[PDB]
């Protein structure tokens, strides 16, 4: 559900999500980790988990339209630097 | 170079032309104090035979070197201000008597400083040399220097020390060797050419 | 397997050479020749290759027509004069891997239990290189079939041998690299790997704007594939990773100083002995 | 299981495990299970349930060698004490980052003042990593980061970017070359 | 190096006529080498020229060797050897440094005339130091450049 940024989580949301106190909520995520469902890792004192992996799923087809806007965004990025490197470079050789 | 050059006390002293031996040895214990450091200090001029031996008979240049070696800051200024009074007047010391000087205040100062981390200047006028103010001005003139990297607040008298990186102090002697190199090259690339 | 393929030029002029008297006769479409070359550990390397005849008919895609015979005698024949070769796969010169190419595969996997398929492109137009390189394999999945067989792709490059490079080096008179340096070091790598990033980006595009509005056959692996891709971008906005960048480019420039510093006092060591060398000639004439 | 941890004995019980004929006997197989996988229950829920299960049967012999000998029974439970407890300590020094001093002596079933005696011998034998603070608490399970290494990982992940992205396009292609040839 | 021959008979040249009667002067182009003229040749028999015929297709097709792939100009390279490299230039770098001015101030105090062979079997730091400034300069360059560009392509 969330972004790939701003990953990080507290316990007590784990907590309330999963209706369990927060004293085996460790346990569950050091499960989480033993079976190569989700890759991490785990902090104590201060109460965070830090995620990093979790892995993929099927989709309808009205979900893939944002992957499409996002390569639509992305392959400007290239051809503009493209352009910027081939012009500036330009005498270097014709 | 002066106190690399003069470890000959063991290989021989037969230049009597130039001076006596007991000079030289003062000579050589002056300029050691200068070049180097603690962990060297303690291995070739304070555990040397020959020198020890011959200082043995010279007991001002002998309290003069234990004094800063067993950190009795507080008889360290008279013998400081003593021997600085005897090379003013001394041959081939007296251009420079001055900076000789400059340096061992300064560097006994970054010798106490080093392993506390919160001293209050209280303390240093008792351990160091009395008056409260003297010592307020001179560290307050050696901070504004760049060197004797620590901190003082006044308000509380409390002195605070810091650990800069050895990154920083190994980039302006590049920057300033550079400038001084450009310069040069400049001119000679323009003397000649009309 | 099979982890590298290296091709000669020799196997392009035959393919290219081939390919232009056979299609003089008539209006066909695709070619088939039968490689040679040799192994070592994983490295597979192309020497030189064949025809054959072949018929397909565009009607349908079941239908085509290969000759045993003269496939058998033809290797018998360049047996006698060089024995290290021997057969290793086939070629055809479809633009795209078709249909039928599944069915030859197998036909021919009889002389060689590892066959390797080679697509050549006769008419590039971009920089990429004109060789693609597929071997069979079963593959598994839930549901549908226990196995299936299915191409996989294999590295391939362009190798030279020294009478070879010779050759090839006679040929090429009129065009030549004009520096080696940090020109060849830029645009040579650069500027191209941006061409190829972003044609590989446009093809996605194509495939991706094909789904969802058209024929739809939502497939799975290439979502999962897309989701793994979009997952693994960095994140340069992080403080430690802009402090890390800054001290190494920081570490970097002071070494081209040092150089530049260098190379300005060799030039003016350069001109001192010049003028002083030539300035004591003019008197000599008198 | 006595033996201290090492890439010898991990491929030992590698090739030990699996057999036709262990099976035969499951207890045994049970505790190879638990010392094969993850984070390992603190102390009492094995002693408890398989100190009565070394007396029944007929193999329990070498179990009565263990037991009943007096100083060969305390020393080899001392042993296993410490091999559990070395257990625990890698399993959490591999999931963790940072950790305070109570929940650590918690989850290894003894007080503050052993879990840092424990560690200390550990950490000046250059087994394991850990920087304990001990005026607030705090465990520290991560090295410090040099420049380098951030820019070597970020190239990695730039290099694995590229060949999945090479990947994913001939795929794409053997797909759509069998819906649209005709 | 290929030649082309053909064959000639010596009754024809009893007869007083030599053969390859002339009508040009595009056949006179290149001088035969010694050792042909010290075997048969001329008096055997005769060479021709030779041509080779070129076309667009295949001289297109050829160019592709030595060709790379767009991953081999992305990459970055290892920021450990990079530095490692580094160090060991700049230590001979400095060794040459140092030996510069040696030769630099005798450059005069010996007649010119042997001067060039003065330098028949030592090194010279003159000579053997613009190769590691070029390296050095040029790497720097590259590595610098390449991260430049990469930390915006992607994301």
């Amino acid at each position: 559900t969330r972004p790939a940024n701003h990953r990080q989580l507290t316990f007590e949301e784990i907590a309330k999500s999963a209706k369990i106190t927060v004293n085996e909520v460790e346990l569950l995520v050091m499960k989480a980790l033993s079976v190569g469902l989700v890759k991490g890792s785990i902090d104590e004192v201060d109460k965070r988990v830090h995620m990093t992996w979790v892995q993929p799923r099927v989709l309808d087809l009205q979900q893939i339209k944002g992957m499409k806007d996002r390569l639509e965004f992305w392959c400007t990025d290239v051809k503009s630097m493209e352009m910027l490197v081939e012009h500036q470079a330009h005498d270097i050789l014709t | 170079q002066a106190a690399e050059l003069f470890l000959d006390t063991v290989s021989t002293f037969t230049s009597y032309e130039l001076m006596d031996y007991k000079t030289f040895v003062t000579y050589t214990v002056y300029v050691s104090m200068i070049a180097l450091e603690r962990p060297d200090l303690r291995e070739k001029v304070i555990k040397g035979a020959e020198i020890l031996e011959v200082l043995h008979s010279l007991p001002a240049v002998r309290q003069y070197l234990f004094s800063l070696y067993e950190c009795r800051y507080s008889v360290f200024f008279q013998s400081l201000a003593v021997v600085e009074q005897e090379m003013k007047k001394d041959w081939l010391f007296a251009p420079h008597y001055r900076y000789y000087v400059r340096e061992m205040r300064i560097h006994a100062y970054s010798q106490l400083l080093e392993s506390y981390r919160s001293l209050t200047l209280g303390y240093m006028a008792e351990a160091f040399g009395v008056g409260v103010e003297f010592i307020d001005q001179e560290l307050s003139r050696f901070i504004a220097a760049g060197r004797l990297h620590c901190k003082i607040d006044k308000v509380n008298e409390i002195v605070e020390t810091n650990r800069p990186d050895s990154k920083n102090w190994q980039y302006q002697e590049t920057i300033k060797k550079g400038d001084l190199l450009l310069n040069r090259v400049q001119k000679l690339s323009r003397v000649i050419n009309m | 397997a099979v982890q590298k393929v290296v091709v000669h030029p020799l196997v392009l002029l035959s393919v290219v050479d081939h390919f232009n008297r056979i299609g003089k006769v008539g209006n066909q479409k695709r070619v088939v020749g039968v490689l040679l070359g040799s192994w070592q550990k994983k490295v597979l390397d192309v020497s030189n290759s064949f025809a054959v005849p072949f018929d397909e008919d565009d009607k349908d895609d079941s239908v085509w027509f290969l000759d045993h015979d003269y496939l058998e005698n033809m290797y018998g024949m360049f047996k006698k004069v060089n024995a290290r070769e021997r057969i290793v796969g086939w070629y055809h010169t479809g633009p795209k891997l078709h249909k039928n190419d599944i069915a030859i595969n197998e036909l021919m996997k009889r002389y060689c239990p590892n066959s390797v398929l080679v697509i050549i492109d006769v008419k590039p137009k971009d920089l990429g290189l004109p060789t693609e390189a597929y071997i069979s394999v079963e593959e598994v999945h839930d549901d549908g079939t226990p196995t299936s067989k299915t191409f996989e792709h294999v590295t391939s490059e362009i190798g030279a041998e020294e009478a070879e490079e010779v050759g090839v080096e006679h040929l090429l008179r009129d065009i030549k690299d004009t520096t080696v340096g940090t020109l060849s070091q830029r645009i040579t790598n650069q500027v191209h790997g941006l061409k190829g990033l972003n044609s590989k980006l446009l093809d996605i595009r194509s495939y991706l704007e094909k789904v969802a509005t058209g024929k739809l056959p939502i497939n799975h692996q290439i979502i999962y594939q897309l989701q793994d891709v979009f997952n693994l971008l960095p994140d340069v906005s992080l403080q430690e990773f802009v402090k890390a960048f800054y001290l190494k480019t920081n570490d970097q420039m002071v070494v081209v100083y040092l150089a530049s510093l260098i190379r300005s006092v060799v030039a003016l060591h350069n001109l001192i002995n010049n003028k002083i060398a030539n300035r004591d000639a003019e008197k000599k004439e008198g | 299981i006595l033996a201290p941890f090492d890439n010898e004995q991990s491929d030992l019980v590698h090739r030990i495990s699996g057999d036709k004929k262990l099976e035969e006997i499951p207890k045994y197989k049970d505790l190879l299970k638990l010392f094969t996988t993850m984070e390992l229950m603190r102390w009492s829920t094995l002693v408890e349930d398989y100190g009565m299960e070394l007396r029944k049967g007929s193999l329990e012999s070498p179990a009565t060698d263990v037991f009943g000998s007096t100083e060969e029974g305390e020393k080899r439970w001392k042993d296993l004490k410490n091999r559990v407890v070395e257990h625990n300590i890698r399993i959490m020094a591999k999931y963790y980052t940072r950790i305070t001093m109570k929940r650590m002596a918690q989850l290894l079933d003894l007080s503050v003042d052993e879990s840092e005696a424990f560690l200390s011998n550990l950490v000046v034998n250059k087994t394991i990593f850990a920087k304990v603070d001990r005026l607030a608490g705090i465990i520290n399970f991560q090295r410090p980061k040099d420049p380098n290494n951030l820019l070597n990982d970020w190239s990695q992940k730039l290099n694995s970017l590229m060949s999945l992205v090479n990947k994913t396009t001939h795929l794409i292609a053997k797909e759509e070359m069998i819906h649209n040839l005709q | 190096v290929i030649d082309a021959f053909r064959l000639i008979n010596a009754n024809m040249m009893v007869l007083g006529h030599e053969p390859r009667q002339t009508t040009s002067n595009l056949g006179h182009l290149n001088k035969p080498s010694i050792q042909a003229l010290i075997h048969g040749l001329n008096r055997h028999y005769y060479s021709i020229t030779i041509n080779y015929r070129k076309n667009e297709l295949e001289q297109k097709m050829l160019l592709n060797l030595h060709k790379k792939s767009w991953m081999e100009g992305l990459t970055l390279q290892d920021y450990s050897e990079h530095c490692k490299h580094n160090e060991s230039v700049v230590k001979e770098m400095l060794e040459l440094a140092k030996n510069y001015n040696k030769a630099v101030e005798e450059e005069d105090k010996m007649t010119p005339e042997q001067l060039a062979i003065k330098n028949v079997g030592k090194q010279d730091p003159k000579r053997h130091l613009e190769e590691h400034v070029d390296v050095l300069m040029t790497s720097n360059i590259v590595q610098c450049l390449a991260a430049m560009l990469d930390t915006v392509v992607f994301k």
